């Protein structure tokens, strides 16, 4: 579950990569979807892996 | 159960310990030998070592030969002080080896132990595995001829 | 990352780059010595005051007490929330900070106050075996042990051979022991540690 | 010797005669007696044609 407050996937996306997660479905209005696209690929998760 | 502690369960320690008086089990033997050189060591590592696994010597495995053809366990529990057992006539006891092979702490010892008359007065041994004897130490000559006279 | 806070009443320690962000892949020491019947006393300063809902790892700033290493573990702190100022009289708070690869945060700030080790470094030297009743003459009464600190030239890796290695006093070691560690000298690696009749160089 | 083996005493499986015996043969060897016998049986006529 994404944190309620700070839209701050950092924990989470590094949660994510941790068990190499290679697949994501999400469910958000679309502005918190575009708000954390940015936030991966800060993260680097941008990568032709993930779906 | 609380919000603060948990589950107190009343099992976690069983209001009655659970005990069976005959269930599957291995009867384990205690032997009692020495240090001696090429007969019981320590083996030789770097790492830790464990249980019998410590230990190294011919007789060890002769041991191993042993219950290997019997059935056995290994308890290898070292003599507390180094001593072939032999009794004190002051004392009247049998310090060593004999006070396990008398008191059933132990077993049969198995390590160098001549099997003399006095002890089967108060022990049983099996026939001896290998014989002994007594000769003499010298260093071989050497080619120092006096040559005084070397013709 | 080495700011060699030593012999202060008190002074400033802190993460490095502290109002920025601090950089990643970053395992820095920080050691707080004290002289003997002395009091520690560490004042720690937080950036920012906010309540997390969970505790993680990959970012820790743990607190030890003594010889780093032996130094039993006091607590081991993370996130946002300052933590609570440590009072003891162990003489010897040395504290480590890590850093994973990445997600840096806002630092800390942090404040020190003030109210059997021997120094063996060099190009080759041996370390004496037992070498105790010259440098802390412990009596021979109660477990002892020491650590030894080396330190090679300038770009120099370093390798150790054991001349005379026996401890008789077991195979095991729950009671007695010898162990080297590489890296600077925390609990973090150990090299090795030997327990046996011989003992490999490394 | 290329191999080592002696005698023995016959005795039943039963025999109260087997530990006592086995006690005085022991004896006897500490006395080396048995030592005297052989050397009677053997050196006797062991070495009196010394060549
Ligand atoms: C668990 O129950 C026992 C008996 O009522 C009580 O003495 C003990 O304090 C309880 N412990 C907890 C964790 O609540």
């Amino acid at each position: 579950q994404l944190p309620a407050d700070t839209k701050d996937a950092k924990p989470l996306l590094k949660e994510m990569k941790r068990g190499k997660e290679f697949h994501v479905i999400f469910d958000c209005s679309h502005e918190m979807a575009a708000g954390i696209l940015k936030q991966a690929l800060a993260m680097g998760m941008m990568t032709e892996y993930y779906h | 159960w609380d919000p603060a502690s948990g589950l107190n369960m009343t099992e976690s320690q069983k209001g009655k310990p659970a005990n069976i008086t005959d269930s599957l089990s291995n009867r384990s033997l205690i032997v009692t030998t020495i240090l001696e050189e090429p007969y019981v060591l320590f083996k030789k590592s770097d790492k830790p070592l464990y249980g019998n696994d410590r230990f190294e010597g011919y007789c060890i495995d002769l041991l191993r030969e042993l219950s290997t053809i019997l059935g056995f366990t290994y308890e290898i529990r070292l003599v507390e002080d180094g001593k072939y057992g032999a009794q004190d006539d002051v004392n009247g006891q049998w310090n060593g080896m004999v006070r396990e092979l008398i008191d059933h702490k132990a077993d049969l010892a198995v390590a160098p132990l001549a099997i003399t008359y006095v002890r089967e007065k108060v022990i049983d041994f099996s026939k001896p595995f290998m014989t002994l004897g007594i000769s003499i130490l010298y260093r071989k000559p050497n080619g120092t001829n006096p040559g005084v006279f070397s013709f | 990352c080495g700011i060699w806070v030593r012999t202060s009443n008190g002074g400033h320690f802190a993460s490095p780059n502290y109002p920025d962000s601090y950089p990643p892949n970053k395992e820095c020491i920080y050691i707080l010595e004290a002289a003997p019947r002395q009091r520690i006393e560490l004042t720690f300063d937080e950036r920012y005051y906010i309540e997390p809902s969970f505790e993680c790892r990959f970012d820790h700033l743990e607190v030890r007490d003594g010889p780093f290493g032996f130094s039993p573990l006091i607590d081991r702190y993370c996130g946002m929330k300052s933590p609570a100022l440590i009072r003891s009289t162990g003489r010897f708070m040395w504290i480590k900070f890590s850093s994973d690869e990445e997600l840096e945060g806002l630092g800390f700030r942090a404040k020190y106050s003030f109210i059997c080790q021997f120094e063996l470094s060099g190009a080759d030297g041996i370390v004496r075996s037992s070498q105790v009743e010259q440098e802390e003459k412990t009596k021979p009464g109660q477990a002892v042990d020491c650590i030894w600190t080396i330190k090679a030239t300038p770009k120099a890796k370093i390798y150790l051979r054991f001349l005379d290695y026996q401890m008789e006093h077991s195979n095991e070691c729950k009671r007695n022991f010898v162990a080297v560690y590489d890296g600077s000298s925390a609990i973090e690696n150990l090299k090795a540690k030997f327990c046996s009749t011989v003992a490999n160089d490394v | 010797l290329i191999d080592s083996k002696g005698y023995g005493v016959g005795t039943p499986m039963g025999s109260p005669y087997r530990d006592k015996i086995t006690i005085a043969i022991l004896q006897l060897q500490e006395e080396g007696k048995l030592h005297m016998m052989k050397e009677k049986w053997w050196r006797g006529n062991g070495c009196p044609e010394e060549e």
